RNA sequence: CUUGAGUGCAGAAGAGGAAAGUGGAAUUCCAUGUGUAGCGGUGAAAUGCGCAGAGAUAUGGAGGAACACCAGUGGCGAAGGCGACUUUCUGGUCUGUAACUGACGCUGAUGUGCGAAAGCGUGGGGAUCAAACAGGAUUAGAUACCCUGGUAGUCCACGCCGUAAACGAUGAGUGCUAAGUGUUAGGGGGUUUCCCGCCCCUUAGUGCUGCAGCUAACGCAUUAAGCACUCCGCCUGGGGAGUACGACCGCAAGGUUGAAACUCAAAGGAAUUGACGGGGACCCGCACAAGCGGUGGAGCAUGUGGUUUAAUUCGAAGCAACGCGAAGAACCUUACCAAAUCUUGACAUCCUUUGACAACUCUAGAGAUAGAGCCUUCCCCUUCGGGGGACAAAGUGACAGGUGGUGCAUGGUUGUCGUCAGCUCGUGUCGUGAGAUGUUGGGUUAAGUCCCGCAACGAGCGCAACCCUUAAGCUUAGUUGCCAUCAUUAAGUUGGGCACUCUAAGUUGACUGCCGGUGACAAACCGGAGGAAGGUGGGGAUGACGUCAAAUCAUCAUGCCCCUUAUGAUUUGGGCUACACACGUGCUACAAUGGACAAUACAAAGGGCAGCGAAACCGCGAGGUCAAGCAAAUCCCAUAAAGUUGUUCUCAGUUCGGAUUGUAGUCUGCAACUCGACUACAUGAAGCUGGAAUCGCUAGUAAUCGUAGAUCAGCAUGCUACGGUGAAUACGU
C-alpha cells in the first residue's frame, strides 16, 4: 500500500502503527496481497484528520475510511469497520437433492 | 461524453463557419490576425451587444459583418465612428477593411444577447430566478419551440456553489437536426463567478 | 453460435486436415502449418506404408472419446458429447500432445503419435481412457 | 304483575372431570435361529458399534411410555387445558315448553379456591428423548450450531411452588344499530306418495366478507375497537427499576406489595419515501461457462513510491494514478539549487522629458551585461511651430508581477457508475398527512420498444431515429488515374480510348418490406423468397436526472488571503535521470513450429518548400559528395515484413540468447561527461516457458509482422492512424 501522506509526512512511528494494527486481523486470513492508506489534512479549517483505506481481499476486496480529531483515532475509529466489512463470508452449505 | 455544445456536432452540417478566408497553410499568421479582431469587438460588447461576426477575406480585401440589435448605434447618425474604425483596425490590421453591419432581426430572441443581459442585470444585485421567468416569458413570446436556461457559481453572493435551470418548451438536444444556438455568458461583482448556459430551439 | 465451417481438405479430399491446420497454424501462420503437417502425411504414410487414413482415421478412433464430464454443490456430471465436440477434443490432444513428446522434428513426433495411436497406445489412448475412468466412476452422484 | 332471574316438564349433544379395568401396534433390550463383513451417521468425516459374529432377517419373551387413521376455521371447558376403548361416580351447557315462585338481580374491594411447562421434598418406576455432561468434527477461535453417546428429568401417586406472549396483546353484565355467506346442537312450518332426499323460519355457539359509525392509522363492524347505562381494576415522559430497604408467603428457589437519589429531552405508535438483505420472482452482461493467449519467473525501458540531496521541482492513485499530466528535461525547457543580479522592476498603460526606432567591432565579463567607439537619426504631416505611427533614458504614483496559498471560495473543462433504461412534470383523482396515481397488471423488444387492460389523461428529457463511415448498383464527368481493341516503350513510355478499375457528388437501394406460419385477430415473434446487403446490415459520433464535497487555483479566468528591494524578475552552470530496494505498465530472451545465410512475390495510409533529396559516386555501415524532379493521383519520401524458394546449423546454456563493458567512428547541436541516438570490432550475463495467485478476448476478433504521422536541432520498448497474415471456443446461465 503506498502509505502516502497528504500534507502530513509519514514517520516510521506512523508506519509502524498502521502496520502493527493491520498484523491482528492474521485472525482472518493474511494472506497479505497488498494494502494502500490515504491519509490528509483537509481544512474546513478545524480541519481534520482524514482516513481513507482500501484492502484487496481473495477474489475481492473491501475499502475502508473514516474521519475524526487526530490520526491515532482515525486509525482506531476505521478499526472496527474493515472486520466487520470483513466477517463474514462464506459457508453455504450443500444441496441438490435432485 | 458528458456532454458537449451540439454546435460542434452540429457545425459541417447546418451552419457556416464562424470566421472564414482562403484555405492556405499561413494559418498561423492569419488565425492569430483574425483573433486581434475578435479581442476588440469587446470595446463594442459594451456600446453594442452584438451576438457575433463571421469574417470573408476576399482576395485583397477583408469583409466583417457584424450581428447587433443596436444598429443606429455602431452606424451612428451619418458614420462618424465606422470610418475611425475602419482606420484604427486598418492601424492594426495592417490592411483594410469593408465592414457592413448586418443588424439581428426577431429580433432580440438570440442567446449571447439574452445571457449578457440575464448576466448583467444580475450583476446589479438582483434575485436571479425573476430575471429567467422574464427572459423566458418573453421567450415564447416571441416565438420558440424549446428552451433552458443554467446558471452556476454563488447564487446571491452567499455560500457554496450551487445550480439552477428552468426548463420549458421542448428542446431536441440528442438530435442531429435542431440548428439551436448555444450560447455562454461570465460576470461578477463580488463572489466568484456566475456563468450562464443558455439553450434555445427555433427552427430546423 | 454456429461454429464457422471449414469447406473441404485441399489435399486428399478430406475435411479435418483443414480444422487440423489450423490448430497447427499458430502465429497465423499456415504455410508452414500445413508444411509440417502434411510432410507427417509423408512420413506416416512412409513408415508401415499405408493410406493417410488407416493410420490416421483408427488413431482418431483410438483416442476419440465418448464420454466426457463437466462440473455443478460440486459434483461432476458424466455427460455424453456432441460430436463436434468429441472430434474437436480429440484433435486437441493430438496437437497438445504432439509437442509433448519432447522431440526435434518437425513431423516424427506426430506420425509416432498417430502411429502409436492407431496401435492404442500413448496418452491420447491413454487420455480417452482415465477420461473415461471419470465416466462411469462418476456415474453415481450426479447422471 | 311477569317480560328479568330461577325451579319445573319434555328433549339434545359433548377430546368435561376423578378412580378403576382391558387391548394393539411401535421403539429399546434379551434369548434363540439364519448368516457374512460391514452397520451408523455427515455439507464432507470421524467419534461409536463389528470375528466374543454385529447390523439385516425371523420366532418368542420382557417391560415403560404415548394411544395412529377418524380430526374438522369441529366440539367441551369459567381459565389453564381437554383426543385408544369400556366401566363406576359426578358437574356443566343449549333448545322448546311453561303451570310454579314472584324482582329473589348485576358487579364485587377485602377475602377465598382453581391454575401450562420448569422446579423442590417423601417414595416408586424408569422404554424412548434429552439440559447438564464426556467425546469427535467444524471454526482464525467454538465453551455453540452439527455428529456420537449419557444424567437429572420426562412418567405414577402424594405434597409444595402459584409465575407466562396465562394472547382475541380487547374487564363483567344489559340493551339497540345494514347485509350476504358458511359449520355445529336443537326446535317449528311447508313440500315429498314417505324428505332420506329438499325449501322456509327461529334460538345458541361458531368462523368469513363487508354499509353506517368509530379510528392517529392500521383496522373492528351484531362474537364491535359503534351507540348509551351500572360495577371493578389499571395509567400519568423514559432510565434508574419491578430495582433497593421494609413487610407477608414460601423448605428453598423465588414470589407478592413497591419507592427514591441522580440522569436524558427525548422515549414511543401507525404509516409514507429512499436505501439495504448473509430474502425471493424474472431478465442482461468475457459476469459465468467453453476456449485461446498473457502478468507474476529472467534482462531492458518507463512512471511512481521508498531512498537520497545544496536541488534531486509541483500535482495526480482503488476499478476511475502509476508509457498521466508533460504529444519529446544536455543548455532552453525548469517550477528546483548555486552563484553573478535588478528594483515603477522581466514586461504593460497612463502623466512628464524626447525620439524614427541602433548596426560593426574593441575591453572586461562566465554570460547577464556593462565601459566606449559608434550611426539609431522626426520617415506621414507641417504656413516657419506643432500634430503623429514609433522612440530614448529618466522621473512619475498608481502599478507591474507572483509557478505564493485556498478544486471544500468558484466558473470553465473532464472521468465515473453507464451507452445502463430509466428520470420528471401540467391537469385531475385519492388520501388528515406525508405521499401514490400516470411510471402499475398481460404479452412483447436490446430499450419506459410497442400493443392490450387500467383515475387516470397529456407533455417533457432519455433510447431508436435524424448525421459520418462502410457493403451493391445507376449517373455525372477522364488527368497526373486505367489499358479494354489496338500499334508502341525496358517501362501506359508514346499515339490514342475512358471501355474498365479508379476518382468525388446525387441518385436507387433494406424499410418485417413480401410472403408463410405462431400470436387477445393486435403488439409482436418463427420461417421462407428475393436481394449486395433481413430483422435498429456493421462501426462512429452523440453519454438522461445525477452520485463521487471526484479532479484541475499549474489551461484560462477568478472570490478571499499573503508578498513587494522581495513569496517578484535577469544571467553561467548544475538538477528535475542518483539507487539496498519495492509497485505498476510495456519491451526482449529462454529455440528446431526454430537460429545463420542466398534468391523472390504482395499493402494500406500519409509527409514534402525549401522540405521531400531520384540516380550516380565514396565507404564495413551509420553516413559523406553531387545533383534530376516536385507544393503533388504525378516526383521523391520508401523498401514492405510475415511469407515463398533453397543451403546449413542438428538440440548445447547452442550460430539460442543478447544485457554487459571497452575500443574506433557517423549525424545534430555553440555544446552529446552528470544527460542524445546510431554504425564497425570484441566481449557473451541471466534465462529452457515461469510457482501460488492473476488479466483480456466471441471473427477478420485474438495473435502476430510490418508501415507512416505528430511531438522535433537532435531523439518514442510510448501515443495516434494505416494495412498484411490470421484460428480455437460460445452447450447452456
Amino acid at each position: 500500500f503506498e502509505i502516502h501522506g497528504d500534507n502530513l509526512t509519514i514517520t516510521d512511528a506512523i508506519r509502524n502503527y498502521i502496520e502493527e494494527k493491520i498484523g491482528k486481523l492474521e485472525r482472518y486470513f493474511n494472506d497479505v496481497p497488498n494494502a494502500v492508506a490515504h491519509v490528509k489534512v483537509k481544512t474546513y479549517s478545524n480541519s481534520a484528520t482524514k482516513i481513507e483505506v482500501t484492502i484487496p481481499l481473495k477474489n475481492v476486496t473491501l475499502r475502508a475510511e473514516e474521519r475524526n480529531d487526530d490520526l491515532y483515532a482515525g486509525i482506531d475509529l476505521i478499526n472496527n469497520k474493515l472486520e466487520r466489512q470483513v466477517r463474514k463470508y462464506k459457508t453455504r452449505i450443500n444441496r441438490k437433492s435432485r | 461524453g458528458q456532454k458537449i455544445n451540439p454546435i460542434g456536432l452540429r457545425v459541417g452540417i447546418i451552419r457556416d463557419w464562424e470566421a472564414k478566408w482562403y484555405a492556405e497553410k499561413d494559418f498561423a499568421s492569419l488565425l492569430h490576425e483574425d483573433l486581434k479582431i475578435r479581442k476588440f469587438i469587446d470595446n463594442e460588447l459594451k456600446e453594442a451587444s452584438v451576438s457575433h461576426v463571421e469574417i470573408e477575406r476576399a482576395a485583397n480585401r477583408i469583409n466583417i459583418a457584424i450581428h447587433t440589435g443596436k444598429p443606429g448605434m455602431v452606424i451612428g447618425k451619418g458614420g462618424s465612428e465606422i470610418e475611425k474604425l475602419r482606420n484604427k483596425l486598418n492601424a492594426l490590421t495592417d490592411k483594410k477593411v469593408h465592414i457592413n453591419v448586418i443588424e439581428i432581426k426577431k429580433v432580440d430572441l438570440d442567446a449571447r444577447l439574452v445571457a449578457e443581459n440575464i448576466a448583467r442585470q444580475l450583476e446589479n444585485r438582483a434575485s436571479f430566478r425573476r430575471v429567467q421567468k422574464q427572459a423566458i416569458t418573453r421567450a415564447m413570446k416571441l416565438g420558440a419551440k424549446g428552451i433552458k436556461t443554467q446558471v452556476s457559481g454563488r447564487l446571491g453572493g452567499a455560500d457554496i456553489a450551487r445550480a439552477e435551470q428552468y426548463s420549458e418548451g421542448t428542446v431536441p438536444l440528442h438530435t442531429l437536426r435542431a440548428d439551436i444556438d448555444y450560447a455562454h455568458a461570465e460576470a461578477d461583482t463580488t463572489y466568484g463567478k456566475l456563468g450562464v448556459k443558455v439553450w434555445i430551439y427555433r427552427g430546423e | 453460435v454456429p461454429k464457422r465451417d471449414v469447406l473441404p481438405d485441399p489435399i486428399h479430399n478430406s475435411k479435418l486436415v483443414t480444422k487440423l491446420i489450423n490448430k497447427i497454424m499458430l502465429d497465423g501462420k499456415r504455410g508452414t502449418a500445413q508444411r509440417i503437417l502434411y510432410s507427417a502425411f509423408d512420413l506416416v504414410e512412409q513408415r508401415s506404408g499405408r493410406d493417410a487414413l488407416e493410420v490416421f482415421e483408427e488413431a482418431i478412433n483410438n483416442i476419440m472419446p465418448v464420454l466426457e464430464v463437466k462440473a455443478r454443490s460440486n459434483y461432476q456430471v458424466p455427460v455424453e458429447v456432441r460430436p463436434e465436440r468429441r472430434t474437436t477434443l480429440g484433435l486437441r490432444w493430438l496437437v497438445n500432445y504432439a509437442r509433448l513428446r519432447g522431440e526435434k522434428t518437425m513431423e516424427d513426433r506426430l506420425a509416432n503419435e498417430i502411429l502409436d495411436a492407431a496401435n492404442n497406445t500413448g496418452g491420447a489412448v491413454k487420455k480417452r481412457e482415465d477420461t473415461h475412468k471419470m465416466a462411469e466412476a462418476n456415474k453415481a452422484f450426479a447422471h
